[PDB]
DNA sequence: ACCGTCATGATCATATTATTACGCCAGACAGGG
DNA sequence: CCCTGTCTGGCGTCCTCTCACCTATGATCATGACGGT
């Protein structure tokens, strides 16, 4: 079955893969994270309650007070988002906190408080978010972007080959805090192991393990094994394991059991092992050379002496085992200490220490954080319990300790925020391993160690940063003050919060403008993943990895939407199907292969999850129950595609789509495009502009409606029913009987957006697209947007082309355009500019918005009022006055001369200066809306109170139509209910409204519901009042300014721009062009049909530019189109529904198993001439992105119509009108218009104004400046022989001011000459050199 | 080297116009160092004709008038 | 100077040159306080590192700020960088009489010539026209003639193709990488707003047509029309430089 | 990667190999995009180097200059003399290869018709008059230059060589990449150079010196190929000799540095004794 | 309805701390066989 | 005393276009609204 707005135009859709998983909403990141960060959130995380509970209660200096937190609450916007955007205000939440003081007694803090106060506090103003994602910050929509940046935890890096030019590979273990102090392990070439504190001086290693109150004997114990010697009557013999001497070539003959098994000269091989574990050999005799150089673990004491026999992490020699084995010790402990195996490097880093107990490495520790100051013990304990040992300064959340336990091959995910001893030890431990050979270290760009932050985390933290300012604050004022006899308002202000908040929010590296000039580009902008920002890397320094695509941004990232230019692969567009985890990583759904079946349950895999499983691909042939069709499947194990067996696969991907964006999946045939068009083509598909009557792409992927529905451009149903009252302005719905709640009788009210300003000077309008009394469900399109139609995506419009040369017009990429194309006003979009004039006050007088303005025209002020601000809707060129503004200056020093006479000329002669408000250089339209804010205790002239009369009544009209209506449905409602149980068929309706409230009736539900009715009814005429006196005082009240602005006045105009040589259209591949000539229609190349092909391209720009899936675009169009024209010929001629019925049906069967499968004999003969209205003009094709339509199902279309099956025509020429040979290509292609336009960029300057510092012309074309003679450009004049050129290049035409006014006057009067002199900016560099101590100076 | 052979000049403008002017400018401070211009980038800095092109017959002009 | 409101913006140079003198007022007033030595000591310090920040900031210890955590720029980076005098101002300066607009082809021209819009023309010969119309006679002060090429009447078309007809143009694409990248022209005036470019040409300056901009300039006195002429013409550059081989080869 | 991309644009690209694919491109992308920084930096620091050179004279009045030779690496002749000695004036007058001809005089602009004149008589190569050879004080003198290159003539009194070159050298920046024995070829005849050789037991002329240059002379007196031979190499062929086209004529072992002598006799071991000096280390798989 | 008390906005000098995540490539410096 | 890791400074592409946005504060006379007589 399809829905009613389904029924209209049913699209057509190849493809074949039966989808299991619709596409989700495209907005969930931007809303879901921002609905996690703003609401009440029990259990503590996450949240504003994780900052609120972090960071309070707030304890005093010993003062026995604290200012703990109860709860938190949001009060409604002042303003809502239409009279925020008008205005230019925030739109922001007032956050009321509930704080609480308690103030403790003396001797027992374990004791009683004497007063608690509990109250209310104002800090902040939180913006909210809108619903389609965006913030309103000052008036202007913007958008902050997700973040990617390295996840918390640790992490084994190992900084290959380039340190110390030798080849051996250094290995660091980075400590990655969520917040607090950096650790960074590493090691050296000599092989010793160096700890340091965020990218400070460096220390060895085990210097912070005595900071843990470890012993030396611990450390060893920890670190290495042990090897034991027991002296037991002849040469000091050995308990020997042989795993130990895997290798090792052995210094004497080892023999046991009058056996001998190693020879002199050999190593131990592995089944000498074996024997002597099966012969379980435990003592073995060693010579006086071999504990020459083995490793002590323990201090060993004499018992006689009291002395100390041999350190700990000493090598022993011939007189220490003398000494040692005459004071009576039968056991020596060592180390094992091999090359390959164990390399000593915790013994060398205890041999380079100069520490021996805990208060030297403490004291150390506290001189290399702070250099040079005296150290205290308790300094020391305190400092190192507040690196990594306390709550405040050092949390990982739960992300970090996740990764931790993960990556050091733990259990539990659940752990403290803060560190501890096993923590450090396992980091020293795995990386001691990886040294060893064991074990692997870990990339950078694999996304299971990305992280995405989005805007309700970064919010979070900026909040909390405003917080522990707020905490300096209240901890400075709470022990310095009489208590009790404060409140908590007194104490927290709100101005650190608000200024964290605001600047956030307000100029971030990530809080961006929003790109708004179609709904497409919404809708990517707000998907973004940006590496750049704070914590993350920068442009101009990294790198050449980051900036490439790894193997597991397969589904998670798309590959081929990025920017090209100095940032690609940083500014990273997510995926369609691409979710968020629950920690912050990506996830992509998949489909559980058990055993044998696909089964049709989704199923979440990360980015860690992925590698370890197997991945049948996307488009993988199954017959009808999920088995696999083949017996070799190309599936991807471990990051590395390869062919695998049936039935060893554990999940196959969902659909086809996903691992491409929503910004590259609107490409039909993108599986033909080489990557770099394909790249081009979606990033300038997000560069269109909206046109005057958008039409609708006749090959699309169907990926169009969740586009346009699933942004915020079209006007969505909320709840479905039956359309009351259409209009341009509004759009009324009666909401059905089984959608509707039984109170609040409920009739929608939809008011449309028209013409209004854009981001991007684009017009974004809402036309209503929909008929009266029509059918609507729930979860439909009422009013099609910019750039939309009947609910689809229409960007551009979709005009014949054909591939020729066309005598050199179209050389390079260059397009040539038929008048038909401008004619049909078809390329026509709309601008809305806002002009803005403010009126200050000086210091030499106030400003006036009179309409007198010195020296004139009358005819120039003809379309001014008797107020001086221009008419709604009067048709202005470049330099008409808008706001005849006049600067009150002058001032002659006051005086009592001066006061008396003042009095005689009287008022003001003529000091008032012109600064009118004028039209830039060359544009036109229409001003359409004028805004007058005046601060108050101003006198408002008469157009100021001519607008307020016209809002007011705007808006008492309006709210009493919302009134009138919506108590219209509600009497409707009214005799609904009167007529079941006691009717008057024609009583009721005589009798007036006021007596159907208080009729009476039989004791039931129905009397109930009349209760409900009527208290509803009274409930809104009594809403309705005290809302109307709202109303009246916003719009009547003064207006907020900046410090010393008296009036703005607003004007808004409305351009209507066209076509012309030099704008730029282009594809959605990547077939760029600057139109090059507008032809006339007889010059264009026809057919033997009779019809003018539009645009001409250039053939050439394919075989280079290998993006060939243009040309299946155009033979499908041209499908579309003979289809189109068939039902146009049907049509016309003015046949029965039977044979429209065959058609129609003949044309969606056609094709192999495919997903459509529709049928017009349940239409009933009324919508298939409505759905064949709308078939007229072309029938739209769907071709989803890898399941398109292959070459055999284009042939079969374009022999349902009759076109030729090769899709070429033969083509006539309008010059010569003799044939064109070996027959041309015709088609449609769906082209959109860019908005680098021409008379935009197009500049021209003879002598302007000059800067100020520096005696050269201004920079822009705002400021009307001239274009930069570079350096290169001097180096190409210094390579010919061009002196005199650059001689007036660099000294007449830019800076010499004596000799640039020689030239004006030598040019217009005749004589080309030039008096050179020197640059002014050459003297200005003499004045900064010699501004120093520099003596600079020019010599004769 | 090159960037090494062009900060090492007989004309310090022309070694400041390039890489480091700090550098340069001590130098050629406390050697109390004098530019005899002579070349394309003093003349372009300086404001004056290029001693290469259509400008080297006026510096022949002016080297012969000394 | 201000800005658009009533603040002023000001440089940061003031910021360092008043801290100087706030420290030698207060050191001056020291030394008259007779105060001891640590006070003089750290006094003079301050002043030291004053100064050292005044003329090379931040060649000491972390450099000082104003807003917000930037740091303010000294004399020492008015001269030194990419944005210093010498390779901002002095090497390179912005111009008068400079034009800029996205080109296409217009493939009828002659490779001496380029096509140049009427309204760019009217606005690059401003003053050859006010000389012309000052010849003529049709006006007397200049600015009747500034009155008559801001409305634009039927004769200022006559004096714009009678002061393009011999006058070569400078067309420059904006990376300039080698000699060819500055050519000189004769303009034919286009109804149009996009410089239409001798295709031949294009493969010169390795422009294509995907949206490509170039900079017209003017050369103003009469070597610098003769330089334009005999030097950098479009017609007398047809090898290339780096070798043998032609450079107008048929792309 | 192991797996191609069988597919063509004609056909379908799947979605596993348009993923490949787009490893391929987007480093490509990277590349350019941060190639250009390193290529424009390149040409500032090249122009100014130069920057100061201008052609100030007619003549240094030298006689030397550099002796260009067709280059070869080892395959066949990369780079003929007709490119390298075009448009350079002659340092001394070039001897036509009969014997003792004044076949071009001793400062003749090399234009297209002398080039002709000199690939006619196939002359060996031509020492000819380089810019770093130039003896003007401050500048290159119009000689020592060469032709114009964009124009027909020899460069002009002015005309700047440093700009032009720097520009030239840096400006295709962009189009730069950023990130046995000897089988003859053709059918010649034998020469060398850097040569002490001795004939051995069987025949085959082994060299006495590391640096030897094998070149293949043709039958009319130009270079046509050249190699490097190694100390101690087991030659097919000897000095002057005619071989055939694709005969094997060097043979040597590179993991084994030959310590072959000049004359003949008894061996004995000089300071070599088993324990210190030399060990003992009998093979384990052969005996020997 | 006039007089006196609490509250709330102007003008004004006071003077600097608890983040890290480039990649060579010269050039100068304390350490040690 | 001649190698040597190690640390510190100094580079890192030209041209153009659009948009928004630049510390906090700690102390007090004088204006301004609120209540009693
Ligand atoms: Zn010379």
């Amino acid at each position: 079955v399809y829905s009613y707005t389904e029924k209209k135009r049913i699209r057509k859709d190849f493809g074949k893969r039966p989808q299991v998983l619709d596409v989700p909403y495209l907005l969930s990141i931007q809303l879901d994270s921002f609905q996690k960060f703003i609401e009440q959130d029990p259990e503590g995380q996450y949240g504003l309650e994780a900052a609120f509970r972090s960071v309070f209660p707030i304890q005093s200096y010993s003062g026995n007070s604290e200012l703990q937190y109860v709860s938190y609450r949001l009060g409604e916007p002042v303003f809502d988002v239409q009279e925020c955007q008008i205005r230019g205000v925030t739109y922001s939440a007032p956050l009321r906190v509930k704080l609480r003081l308690v103030i403790y007694e003396r001797e027992a803090p374990e004791g009683t408080v004497k007063d608690i106060k509990e109250q209310e506090v104002y800090m902040g103003e939180i913006p909210l978010m809108t619903d389609n994602g965006t913030f309103v910050i000052n008036g202007t929509e913007r958008v902050i972007v997700s973040q990617l940046h390295r996840s918390p935890g640790v992490f084994f890096d190992s900084d290959k080959g380039k340190t110390h030019s030798s080849g051996k590979v250094l290995y660091n273990a980075r400590i990655i805090p969520y917040r607090g102090s950096w650790l960074d392990f590493e090691f050296d070439p000599k092989d010793n192991l160096f700890v340091r504190i965020d990218r400070r001086r460096k220390l060895p290693a085990t210097i912070i393990l005595r900071a843990l109150n470890y012993t030396t004997e611990q450390i060893l114990d920890l670190f290495f094994e042990k090897v034991i010697f027991e002296i037991r009557d002849n040469k000091l013999q050995m308990e020997l394991v042989p795993e130990r001497l895997r290798g090792e070539t052995a210094s004497f003959d080892i023999e046991a059991n009058g056996k001998v098994y190693v020879e002199k000269g050999r190593r131990i091989t592995a089944r000498h092992i074996r024997q002597l574990e099966k012969d379980d050999v435990k003592l073995i005799e060693v010579p006086v050379e071999y504990i020459a150089g083995k490793v002590v673990a323990k201090d060993y004491i004499d018992e006689s002496t009291g002395e100390l026999i041999c350190a700990a992490n000493m090598e022993l020699s011939l007189d220490l085992l003398a000494k040692l084995s005459q004071s009576g010790h039968k056991r020596i402990e060592t180390l094992f200490t091999n090359d390959l195996d164990h390399g000593p490097y915790i013994s060398e880093t205890l041999r380079v220490d100069p520490t021996n107990d805990r208060l030297s490495a403490l004291v150390e520790i506290y001189r290399m954080m702070r250099p040079g100051e005296p150290p205290t013990r308790e300094a020391a304990e305190s400092l190192f319990e507040n690196l990594f040992f306390s709550e405040d300064r050092y949390d990982l959340s739960a992300v970090g300790r996740m990764k931790f336990n993960r990556s050091l091959l733990r259990e539990e995910i659940e752990g403290s925020g803060i560190l501890s001893k096993d923590d450090i030890i396992d980091v020293m431990k795995k990386l001691i391993d990886i040294r060893n050979g064991k074990g692997e270290v870990d990339d950078i760009d694999h996304l299971g160690n990305r992280r995405i932050r989005s805007v309700g985390e970064m919010a979070e933290n900026q909040f909390r940063v405003g917080l522990v300012r707020v905490e300096r604050a209240v901890k400075e004022r709470l022990s310095l003050g009489d208590l009790d006899t404060l409140m908590p308002q007194d104490m927290i202000n709100a101005k650190p919060i608000s200024a964290a908040v605001k600047e956030f929010f307000g100029s971030s590296q990530l809080s961006q403008f929003m790109d708004q000039n179609n709904p497409l580009s919404e809708i990517t902008h707000k998907r973004r993943i940006s590496a750049l920002g704070p914590g993350g890397l920068t442009r101009e320094r990294a790198g050449f990895e980051v900036r490439d695509v790894h193997p597991t941004h397969y589904g998670r990232v798309c590959p081929i939407e990025t920017p090209e230019g100095p940032n690609i692969g940083l500014i990273n567009s997510l995926s369609v199907y691409a979710q968020t985890n629950e920690y912050g990583f990506l996830e992509t759904p998949y489909r559980k292969v058990t055993d044998g079946v696909v089964t049709d349950e989704i199923h979440y895999l990360s980015a860690i999850e992925e590698g370890n499983y197997v991945i049948a691909q996307a488009n993988s042939n199954l017959d009808e129950e999920g088995h696999f069709v083949e017996d070799l499947v190309t599936c991807r194990s471990k990051g590395e595609s390869s062919l695998f067996s049936r039935d060893q696969v554990d999940y196959m991907d969902v659909s086809t789509q996903q691992v491409v964006s929503v910004g590259a999946s609107l490409i039909p045939f993108l599986e033909h495009d080489d990557a770099n068009r394909a790249l081009m083509g979606a990033n300038m598909q997000r560069q269109a502009v909206p046109t005057l009557r958008a039409d609708k792409p006749l090959v699309g992927t169907g990926m169009e409606r969740a586009v346009a529905v699933d942004s915020g451009v079209t006007a969505v149903a909320k709840r479905g029913g039956v359309v009351q009252y259409v209009d341009a302005s509004r759009i009324v719905i009666k909401v059905n009987e089984d959608e509707m709640y039984p109170g609040e009788a409920g009739i929608d009210i939809y008011n449309l957006t028209k013409y209004t300003r854009s981001n991007q000077n684009t017009c974004i309008n809402q036309m209503p697209c929909v008929s009266l009394g029509e059918p609507v469900e729930r979860g439909d399109v009422l009013a099609d947007g910019p750039s939309t139609d009947l609910g689809e995506l229409a960007l551009g419009q979709n005009m014949r082309v054909a591939f020729m040369p066309w005598n050199g017009y179209n050389f390079e990429d260059s397009i040539l355009v038929s008048e038909r194309v401008v004619q049909e006003d078809r390329f026509t979009t709309i601008h809305i500019q806002e002009l803005a004039c403010v009126s200050r006050d000086t210091k030499l007088g106030p400003e006036e918005i009179t309409a007198d303005i010195p020296n004139v025209g009358e005819a120039a002020l003809s379309k001014l009022d008797e107020s001086g601000i221009v008419y709604i809707g009067a048709e202005v060129t470049g330099g008409d006055i808008l706001v005849g503004k006049v600067t009150p200056k002058g001032e002659t020093q006051l005086t009592p001369e001066e006061k008396l006479l003042r009095a005689i000329f009287g008022e003001k002669a003529s000091d008032v200066k012109d600064s009118s408000l004028r039209v830039p250089n060359g544009v036109s339209g229409t001003v359409i809306d004028v805004q007058v804010f005046t601060r108050d205790g101003v006198e408002k002239d008469k157009r100021a109170l001519e607008i307020e009369e016209m809002q007011l009544k705007q808006a008492k009209k309006d709210l009493s139509e919302e009134l009138q209506i919506l108590e219209a449905g509600l009497f409707s409602r009214i005799r609904a209910v009167l007529v079941a149980g006691g009717v008057e068929a024609e009583k009721l309706d005589k009798l007036p409204r006021d007596r159907w409230l208080e009729l009476g009736l039989t004791d039931e539900e129905k009397q109930n519901q009349l209760e409900q009715l009527a208290e509803q009814y009274d409930e809104l005429k009594h809403e309705f009042e005290k809302k109307l006196e709202a109303k009246r005082r916003k719009i009547t009240q003064g207006d907020d300014l900046a410090p010393g602005v008296l009036k703005i006045v607003k004007v808004y105009l409305a351009v209507k721009r066209r076509i012309q040589p030099g704008d730029k259209m282009a594809g959605r591949h990547g077939n760029k062009g600057v139109i090059s000539k507008i032809n006339p229609i007889e010059d264009m190349p026809y057919d033997e049909n009779g019809t003018p092909v539009d645009i001409v391209l250039n053939p050439l720009g394919v075989p280079s530019r290998m993006n060939i899936g243009q040309i299946l675009e155009t033979h499908l169009g041209m499908a579309a189109k003979g289809i189109g024209d068939k039902i146009n010929a049907m049509l016309k001629q003015q046949q029965e529904v039977a044979k429209l019925r065959e058609f129609i049906q003949r044309a969606y069967d056609l094709g192999a198993d495919v997903r459509q499968k529709v049928d017009l004999s349940t239409f009933s003969d009324e919508e298939v001439m409505r759905l064949a209205e709308n078939l007229r003009k072309g029938m739209p094709i769907a071709t989803p992105v890898f399941d398109g339509a292959k070459e055999a199902e284009i042939k079969e279309l374009l022999k349902l119509g009759d076109l030729p099956t090769s899709g070429q025509i033969r083509l006539y020429d309008g010059r010569t009108g003799e044939q064109f040979e070996r027959p041309v290509t015709v088609g449609y292609m769906y082209m959109l218009k860019l908005n680098h336009l021409v008379d935009d960029k197009m500049h021209a300057r003879s002598t302007g104004s000059y800067s100020l510092v520096t005696q050269q012309p201004l920079g822009g074309k705002a400021q009307f400046g001239g274009q930069r003679f570079g350096e290169m450009e001097v180096w190409a004049l210094e390579a010919y022989g061009a002196a005199y050129t650059l001689q007036e290049m660099l000294t007449v035409k830019s800076d010499d001011v004596n000799g640039r006014t020689k030239m004006y006057k030598n040019i217009v009067d005749g004589n080309h000459q030039m008096e050179p002199g020197m640059p002014e900016s050459f003297n200005v560099l003499l004045k900064e050199i010699r501004s120093l101590g520099i003596n600079i100076e020019l010599e004769d | 080297g090159i960037t090494k052979a062009s900060l090492a000049t007989e004309s310090f403008i022309s070694a400041a116009s390039f890489q480091e002017t700090t550098r340069v400018l001590t130098e050629a401070a406390v050697a109390g160092k004098r530019d005899e211009l002579r070349g394309l980038k003093e003349n372009v800095i300086v404001g004056r004709l290029i001693p290469a092109g259509t400008g080297y017959a006026y510096h022949q002009d002016r080297m012969r008038r000394r | 100077v201000p800005l658009d409101g009533g603040r002023f913006a000001t440089s940061d140079l003031n910021d360092l040159y008043r801290r100087v003198i706030n420290r030698n007022n207060r050191l001056k007033r020291l030394l008259d306080l007779a105060a001891p030595d640590i006070i003089v000591r750290n006094e003079k310090r301050m002043l030291q590192e004053a100064v050292d920040a005044l003329l090379d900031n931040g060649r000491r210890g972390r450099a000082i700020t104003g807003s917000n955590k930037r740091p303010l720029k000294s004399l020492a980076d008015m001269i030194k960088g990419k944005q210093g005098r010498f390779r901002q101002n002095l090497l390179g300066k912005r111009v008068d009489y400079s034009g800029r607009s996205v080109i296409t082809v217009g493939p009828y021209l002659r490779l001496h010539q380029c096509g140049l819009p009427k309204k760019m023309a009217l606005e690059l010969f401003k003053p050859f026209i006010y000389g012309k119309l000052e010849l003529r006679g049709l006006a007397t002060t200049i600015k009747a003639a500034k009155k008559m090429v801001e409305r634009e009447e039927a004769v200022v078309w006559d004096i714009l193709d009678e002061v393009i007809r011999e006058h070569p143009v400078l067309l420059n694409r904006a990376p300039t990488l080698h000699r060819l990248g500055i050519q000189a022209f004769e303009p034919v005036l286009i109804e149009g707003k996009a410089i239409q470019l001798h295709p031949l040409v294009c493969a010169a300056y390795n422009a294509d047509f995907d949206g490509d901009q170039m900079a017209v300039h003017v050369p103003l006195t009469l070597e610098a029309q003769l330089e334009a002429r005999a030097l950098m013409m479009s017609t007398n550059n047809i090898l290339s430089p780096a070798n043998g081989e032609p450079i107008i080869v048929p792309s | 990667i192991e797996t191609p991309i069988t597919a063509n644009f004609r056909e379908g690209l799947n979605v596993l190999q348009y993923f490949i694919s787009t490893h391929g491109a987007r480093k490509g992308l990277a590349d350019t995009a941060l190639k250009t920084a390193n290529s424009g930096y390149l040409t500032r620091r090249l122009v100014d180097v130069a920057q100061d050179l201008v052609v100030t004279e007619d003549d240094c009045g030298t006689h030397e200059g550099i002796m260009m030779t067709p280059v070869i690496e080892g395959g066949d002749v990369k780079e003929p003399l007709r490119d390298r000695v075009l448009g350079r004036v002659t340092a001394e007058d070039v001897l036509k290869p009969g014997t003792a001809d004044i076949l071009v005089p001793r400062n003749t602009l090399l234009h297209e018709q002398w080039c002709d004149l000199l690939e006619e008589n196939s002359v060996d190569a031509v020492k000819v008059r380089s810019v770093v050879s130039c003896d003007t004080d401050f500048g290159v003198c119009a000689h020592c230059y060469g032709r114009d290159l964009a124009r027909g003539h020899i460069i002009n009194k002015g005309e700047a060589i440093g700009v032009i070159a720097a520009q030239s050298i840096g400006e295709p920046g962009t189009q730069l990449t950023m990130r046995s024995s000897i089988q003859v070829k053709n059918k010649g005849s034998i020469k060398l150079s850097n040569v002490k050789s001795v004939v051995n037991s069987s025949g085959k002329l082994v060299i006495t010196s590391r640096n030897t240059e094998l070149k293949l002379i043709d039958e009319f007196g130009r270079t046509k190929e050249s190699y490097k031979v190694p100390y101690g190499a087991v030659l097919a062929k000897g000095d002057g000799e005619q071989v055939a086209g694709g005969e094997t004529v060097a043979n040597w072992d590179p993991h084994t540095m030959p310590v072959i002598t000049e004359v003949s006799g008894f061996v004995r071991f000089t300071d070599m004794i088993d324990g210190q000096t030399i060990t003992r280390q009998t093979d384990e798989l052969t005996g020997l």
